């Protein structure tokens, strides 16, 4: 609908390599802008770069592409599906945003996390550090990273995934935790709060170099007749 | 020379042969530095000297430019005229170079200088010929490389220029003609180009030559490091994983680009580059192989198996994802996405096969390539720069740490740490004065790995093993005379006396004591060689009782007992003996306090505790003279009655009969108990059959013919007596139907007068080519109108006289080193049948000696000092082959006999050869099964032996088997190096031991070339003597023109008939070589060769008193020997080469004939040199935490180094070596 937007998208389509399906993305951008559609779907189009995005979109579906960098994110955006890309960094995240799935990428550092972030999936990345988690965050996925430590968890957090990392110590887990994915790390001990989780919570700490005092304590607590904590898997 | 062409100088052959004997005279008339002068004076005072010296001016050069042409024609075989011209100019350059420093440079040149130049520069000229015959194109490009390569002739530079032409051709023709062919071409050039690059080949080279050598080394590095890529990766990645094939061709060229600017891989720059190309190709192809790039699954952190592409698109293996497959939750650790619990996970095989298959193959090719790069980095004489070694040893860890198998990747991890020796050995190949810091750093970061367990005695025994191997295969076995100084030098490191310096000290002391051990344990009777073995012994004397550490003597006792046996060590220390020096014990007083019984191990203890109880009961019955308890002990135990009888007979031998061995007749069994035990064999119903009862009664009263009043002098008839009595028991009480031939070989061995004894040489020309064909008048013709060369019969190549013999065919056991068999039997099983036949004939040579005298076909005088010294040789060979100690080898013989006995589940005469073959192959199926069970049954035997009451008090019986810390309160125990595991005795590695590992870890289908080399290695080291017996077999034919009456028949007279002693000395040195080769190979010729030799011919050894008709290679009579020997050597060589015309898989026929034969075309490999250290090097040791180091030979690498250093390709065809009078 917009003349400047259509001109920019036409130039972007005309400036694409043969491997990219820029005609389909161009037509879909025109359709989304004309109808003010809430969701823009450009996934599995072998796109390497993206032009200026429609400002009214709330969900961005750009997974399974060859994108290395992303343009400015619209301020009304809420959910991002940009997994399976070649992204090295991410732009500023909108405040209205809630959902990211940036797994299977080559990012090294994350920008500031929005206050309304709900679920985070940055697995299979090259992160060496994490930003401070938002208070409302419920799920974070940082599996297969190079993290040496993890920031303190919020009190509304329900799911944690940190397998295949280099974390040495775990902060105290909130009672809202119901599933902890913690295998393949350099952990020598577990915080006591892991014993205070709900009975139906799931925790696996296999592959961790837990000390003898730690496994003695865990064996004493978990095998007790009055134990009501979560089920912990060591293998 | 072709038709109508003549010699360049008249009578060119006589001049050359005249000069080549004046040179021989000058050899012994003076020393090495006197030759260049004396040869010239000798040829200058000769009449030909003035005949030529009168000629002056440029005519001189004329003659010379002719002579050194014809010389080449009379010494080499120039394929074309261009090669002849190139060799001419090369030899002219060499001659001028020699004349440059001659006290008369460029005044007048003379004929002897050509001979001097060729003799000094023979290796370079022949290597040049090899280069120009591997690929002729090199000469073509070299043809214009005289204007292109301005050739100023003052030194031999032509070979290096040819090397550059060839290597530029290689660089400009990479992968071009079906890269397999390029691979074979570079591998064929490997030897000549490396020799050119080798420093000890171009000693006298000049500045230009040194520069061109530098340049050719620079190109050869990249050509050869790339070369191995082309071998492991391209050639092979994709025979199997195809999609990658063309893909790999993309990166190979890139590899050269990475090495194009610089190719010095043993440097920071170039090495950090190869590593990079390789990593990149790996990643790129992994990506291609799959849509998203393949990576191992999260929880398993191993690989991927039976997976499925979930909505998470993460192939996660089933039984590892069982945490979610059993708790019934539906997320994967990577994505955590969850569709509701209703979906059923499964297996996607098409993806699964690809992932699993790619992983195994990708990991193998890359590892091979990396290994081959570290071994072109660790090559010449100095370790790579500090950064290179730091990056190498730092690559062993993942930061599951330190589970990396020396790979530049980061994806494969095995398990909890497995410390390997791949990096330590290639780093220790140099001297222990420049790699000390590297190894100490390696072990210091090794102990900080993951809190290595405190029980660190199986890690130090890995570093000590690797240090000992390097010391023993780096300078301990390379020398020929320097040992005379080494034996003194180690003596020095006995006058002045855990980190790596201390570990090296410990290993060197262990090897010093190891050599002192087999200097201390050699058969007495030849007492000589005083200086070395007594100065060294006194040095060890002062070292041991000067250090005050009582562990070295413990190691000495352990090595002595593992070399000769327990009894030798026990008898080595008895107060007051003259042969006794009580050195290695510090325990003489304690053993002398318990001197009533020195100690005898019941080696029959491999039966269970049942025989252990029966022997105790029998001993009690005998000493109390009340034997009725035996009659209930037999009832107390419970086995099949045959085993009952065998155990009882062995008990009488061990407790009753053996007492008739002590010279102290007072200790002999008094008749009081003998009467009772004889009576109770009488009332024994278990010994119901007559023969067993008679044998038992004979054993009790010492009336068994084997245990006669006079046995052998020492305890050689002691262990053999034990084995023979066990064989007696097994044959008497055994019920198996295939034991009958061994029974009849004993027990009246007169029926077995016309039977083929098992494991005897067979007529190889009976079961099944290029071999010689027979003319109607019995003459072996050449390879196969055409007529016979001799007697001119109307036949030509273009009956059933089976030479097999019955009885004991082989002769003097004193000449016997390696076992060679047929009929597809393992050497271990083959020996243990040749040891059970000698154990069924020695007992047979006790009832009637004359009957066996008619069986041993090379007749002897006493078939009881013959067969016992034969069984001693059998045991010595078995010890080397299995690697166990002497006592354990007697034990394995006993265990094999037990397996024959405890077996309760085709002829009884062995009348026909095929029937003997069938009996062999049917007893091999019973001997073999619990012969591979020697890793668990032997420890059980050792426990039962060093657990019994008889010896579990002797000090020496605890040093050998138990732990000396328990009973000796004088061993220094402060450090880890003082534990009784480091000072234990390992098994020495020999060529014969490897012949057992190769055929155990199946090697008739996995390493065919190594198997065909090892199983014929005994007589293959004699092939290198072919260029010597093809020289005196052609120097005689020339000398012996047709005289048709060679009357004289004594080589000694011929050797004395020559004047000018030096010449007869040379003929003596050659005839000795021929005689040594014939005497050391004659026995195999008569039953293995193809030229039918009269059976008397290969019967007795030859020396300098036989007929002169031997040497002449005539086709009939005495000359058939000197033809059969050469034919057999040629057959061995071409058989090995044909075995190489395998896996290389491409036909290649150099096909040198037996008149051009030189040192290059024969497999020339002395055993202590290249063969022994190479096998020691590839022995790699892996230690797993909580587990002892495991010896692991790498058979593929050994085979590759064998074929790429001796067996590349050099085939042969027999068409001469004949009296062309």
């Amino acid at each position: 609908m917009n003349e400047f937007y259509l001109k920019t998208w036409s130039e972007w389509e005309k400036n694409g390599t043969p491997g990219e399906q820029r005609n389909i993305a161009f037509n879909r951008l025109k359709i989304c802008l004309q109808n003010q559609e809430a969701e823009l779907n450009l996934s599995e189009l072998d796109l390497k770069t993206l032009p200026d995005l429609p400002p009214q979109i709330t969900t961005l579906e750009i997974r399974k592409n060859l994108l290395t960098h992303l343009p400015d994110l619209p301020p009304m955006l809420k959910v991002i599906h940009a997994q399976f890309n070649q992204l090295e960094s991410l732009p500023a995240l909108p405040e209205t945003l809630e959902e990211l799935n940036a797994g299977d990428n080559k990012i090294k550092e994350l920008p500031f996390l929005p206050e309304n972030l709900t679920h985070l999936r940055v697995h299979n990345n090259r992160l060496h550090i994490l930003p401070l988690l938002p208070p409302e965050l419920k799920l974070l996925v940082v599996s297969g990273n190079r993290l040496d430590s993890i920031p303190p968890f919020p009190d509304k957090l329900e799911g944690l995934a940190l397998a295949n990392n280099f974390i040495e110590q775990l902060p105290e887990l909130p009672f809202s935790m119901n599933r902890a994915v913690l295998m393949n790390n350099n952990l020598t001990t577990l915080p006591e709060s892991v014993l205070r989780l709900a009975q139906n919570a799931f925790v696996n700490v296999a592959g961790n170099p837990l000390s003898g005092h730690t496994m003695r304590t865990l064996q004493q607590i978990t095998t007790g007749p009055d134990y009501s904590g979560p089920r912990i898997f060591f293998s | 020379l072709s038709e109508n062409a003549s010699n360049n100088v008249p009578f060119s052959w006589k001049i050359k042969d005249y000069l080549e004997e004046l040179w021989v005279q000058a050899q012994y008339i003076t020393d090495a530095e006197g030759l260049p002068k004396k040869f010239v004076d000798i040829f200058q005072q000769t009449p030909l000297g003035r005949f030529l010296a009168q000629l002056h001016g440029e005519p001189q050069q004329e003659l010379l430019q002719c002579y050194l042409k014809d010389f080449i024609l009379l010494t080499m075989r120039v394929s074309t005229e261009e090669e002849l011209k190139f060799l001419q100019m090369a030899l002219w350059s060499c001659t001028r170079k020699l004349k440059a420093a001659s006290e008369a440079p460029e005044e007048e040149v003379s004929l002897p200088w050509v001979h001097l130049a060729y003799q000094r520069f023979r290796s370079r000229l022949q290597n040049f010929s090899r280069i120009l015959t591997i690929y002729p194109q090199v000469l073509h490009s070299l043809m214009e490389a005289r204007w292109n390569h301005e050739l100023a002739g003052c030194e031999m530079t032509l070979d290096a220029f040819a090397a550059m032409a060839c290597t530029e051709m290689l660089t400009r023709n990479t992968l071009k003609p079906s890269p397999q062919a390029w691979l074979q071409l570079v591998k064929n050039l490997s030897m000549p180009l490396e020799l050119i690059c080798s420093d000890e080949h171009m000693q006298g080279s000049g500045s230009l030559a040194q520069a061109v050598i530098r340049e050719v080394r620079a190109q050869w590095s990249r050509i050869f490091s790339t070369a191995l890529f082309v071998e492991h990766v391209l050639l092979g990645t994709e025979s199997r994983v195809p999609e990658l094939q063309g893909l790999v061709t993309e990166h190979v060229f890139l590899l050269d680009k990475c090495l194009r600017e610089n190719s010095d891989v043993k440097t920071h720059g170039p090495f950090e580059a190869v590593m990079r190309t390789l990593c990149e190709c790996k990643e790129t192809a992994s990506k291609t192989l799959s849509r998203f790039g393949i990576q191992p699954c999260s929880i398993c952190l191993g690989d991927a198996k039976d997976p499925v592409c979930l909505p998470c698109d993460h192939v996660h293996c089933l039984r590892c994802l069982r945490a979610w497959f059993a708790s019934e939750q539906m997320i994967c650790p990577y994505c955590l996405t969850a569709l509701p619990d209703e979906f059923s996970p499964a297996v996607s095989q098409a993806h699964r096969e690809a992932i699993e298959k790619h992983a195994r193959f990708r990991q193998m090719c890359n590892s091979f390539f990396v290994d081959l790069v570290s071994t072109i980095c660790f090559k010449d004489n100095a370790p790579p720069e500090k950064e290179v070694i730091e990056s190498l040893l730092s690559l062993l860890f993942v930061q599951c740490e330190h589970t990396k198998s020396l790979s530049p990747f980061n994806d494969v991890v095995d398990k909890t740490p497995v410390i390997r020796s791949v990096i330590l050995k290639l780093l220790l190949k140099y001297s222990f004065h420049d790699v000390k810091d590297y190894i100490q750093e390696y072990l210091t970061l090794l102990k900080k790995k993951a809190f290595i367990t405190e029980d660190k005695t199986e890690l130090y025994m890995l570093f000590i093993n690797c240090l000992e191997d390097s010391i023993l295969e780096k300078t301990s076995a390379y020398s020929r005379n320097d040992e005379l100084n080494h034996l003194e030098e180690e003596g020095r490191f006995l006058k002045a006396y855990a980190s790596v310096e201390y570990l090296q000290e410990v290993a060197r002391i262990r090897l010093c004591l190891d050599r002192a051990a087999d200097f201390l344990s050699e058969p007495e009777g030849g007492p000589e060689m005083a200086k070395e073995k007594q100065c060294y012994l006194q040095q060890v004397k002062q070292f041991c009782i000067r250090v005050e550490n009582d562990w070295h003597r413990v190691y000495l006792v352990r090595k002595l007992s593992s070399q000769r046996g327990m009894e030798f060590v026990q008898g080595l220390s008895k107060p007051g003996r003259p042969h006794q020096w009580v050195f290695p014990k510090d325990v003489v007083k304690q053993q002398g306090l318990r001197q009533d019984h020195p100690g005898q191990m019941d080696r029959y203890l491999v039966y269970g505790d049942e025989y252990k109880a029966l022997r105790d009961a029998v001993a009690k019955a005998v000493l109390e003279c009340k034997p009725l308890g035996i009659k209930t002990a037999l009832k107390a135990c419970k086995t099949p009655q045959s085993q009952q009888s065998a155990y009882f007979l062995l008990t009488l031998f061990r407790e009753v009969a053996i007492l008739y061995r002590s010279h102290n007749a007072s200790l002999h069994p008094t008749p009081e108990q003998c009467e009772a035990v004889s009576k109770f064999i009488g009332e024994c119903k278990i010994l119901s059959p007559p023969d067993i009862s008679r044998f038992a009664t004979s054993l009790v009263d010492n009336s068994v013919p084997l245990l006669r009043a006079g046995p052998s002098d020492s305890n050689l008839d002691g262990t053999v007596t034990e084995m023979a009595i066990h064989a007696a028991a097994v044959l008497l009480c055994g019920q198996n139907e295939l034991l009958e031939p061994l029974k009849n070989l004993a027990f009246s061995p007169a029926t077995m007068a016309h039977a083929f004894l098992p494991t005897m040489p067979e007529d190889l020309l009976a079961q099944a080519r290029v071999h010689w064909y027979t003319c109607p008048n019995g003459h072996p013709c050449s390879v196969g109108q055409s007529i016979c060369i001799d007697c001119h019969a109307p036949i030509g190549g273009i009956d059933k006289a089976d030479r097999t013999q019955t009885g004991h065919v082989l002769g003097n056991p004193q000449r016997r080193d390696v076992v060679t068999c047929d009929r597809g039997l393992p050497p271990v099983v083959f020996l243990l049948i040749r040891l059970l036949t000698h154990l069924a004939l020695l007992l047979g040579a006790s009832q009637s000696s004359q009957a066996l005298i008619n069986i041993i076909k090379p007749p002897v005088r006493d078939p009881k000092g013959f067969l016992q010294q034969h069984i001693l040789k059998d045991l010595e060979q078995l010890a080397k082959m299995l690697g166990h100690s002497a006592d354990e080898t007697i034990g394995v013989v006993h265990l094999v006999l037990r397996r024959l006995l405890q077996e309760q589940h085709f002829d009884t005469e062995l009348s026909t050869k095929e029937m003997r073959n069938n009996w062999e192959k049917e007893i091999a199926a019973v001997i073999s099964p619990e012969l591979e069970h020697l890793d668990k049954t032997l420890p059980t035997m050792n426990n039962l032996i060093s657990q019994d009451k008889r010896i579990s008090s002797n000090p020496v019986a605890k040093i050998i088997y138990g732990d000396p810390v328990t009973f000796l309160p004088h061993l220094p125990r402060k450090s880890v190096v003082h534990c009784s595991k480091i000072w234990s005795c390992r098994k020495r590695i020999t060529v014969e031991y490897l012949q057992h590992i190769v055929e155990q870890k199946n090697g008739k289908e996995r390493v065919p070339i190594l198997w065909h080399f090892l199983q014929k290695e005994a007589e293959l080291r004699l092939v290198k003597f072919l260029p010597e017996i093809l020289a005196l077999q052609r120097d005689l034919v020339k000398q012996f023109q047709n005289v048709q009456q060679v009357e004289y028949s004594s080589i000694r007279g011929f050797l004395s008939k020559h004047s000018s002693d030096g010449l007869r000395q040379l003929l003596h040195n050659r005839i000795t070589v021929f005689l040594s080769t014939w005497n050391k190979l004659r026995r195999s010729l008569e039953t293995n060769g193809e030229i039918n030799l009269p059976k008397d011919y290969c019967s007795t050894d030859l020396d300098l008193d036989t007929e002169f008709e031997i040497l002449l290679p005539r086709r009939r009579g005495l000359g058939l020997c000197a033809t059969a020997l050469v034919s057999y050597l040629i057959r061995l060589h071409n058989e090995i080469v044909y075995a190489v015309e395998k896996l290389s898989k491409e036909n290649n026929s150099y096909s040198v004939d037996a008149a051009e034969v030189t040192e290059l075309h024969v497999i020339s490999y002395e055993v202590e040199r290249d063969l022994t250290p190479l096998i020691l090097s590839n022995c790699q040791y892996q230690v797993e935490e909580g587990r002892e180091t495991v010896q692991e030979f790498d058979l593929e690498k050994i085979q590759r180094q064998i074929v790429s250093r001796f067996l590349q390709g050099k085939p042969r065809l027999s068409l001469k070596g004949i009296p062309t009078l």
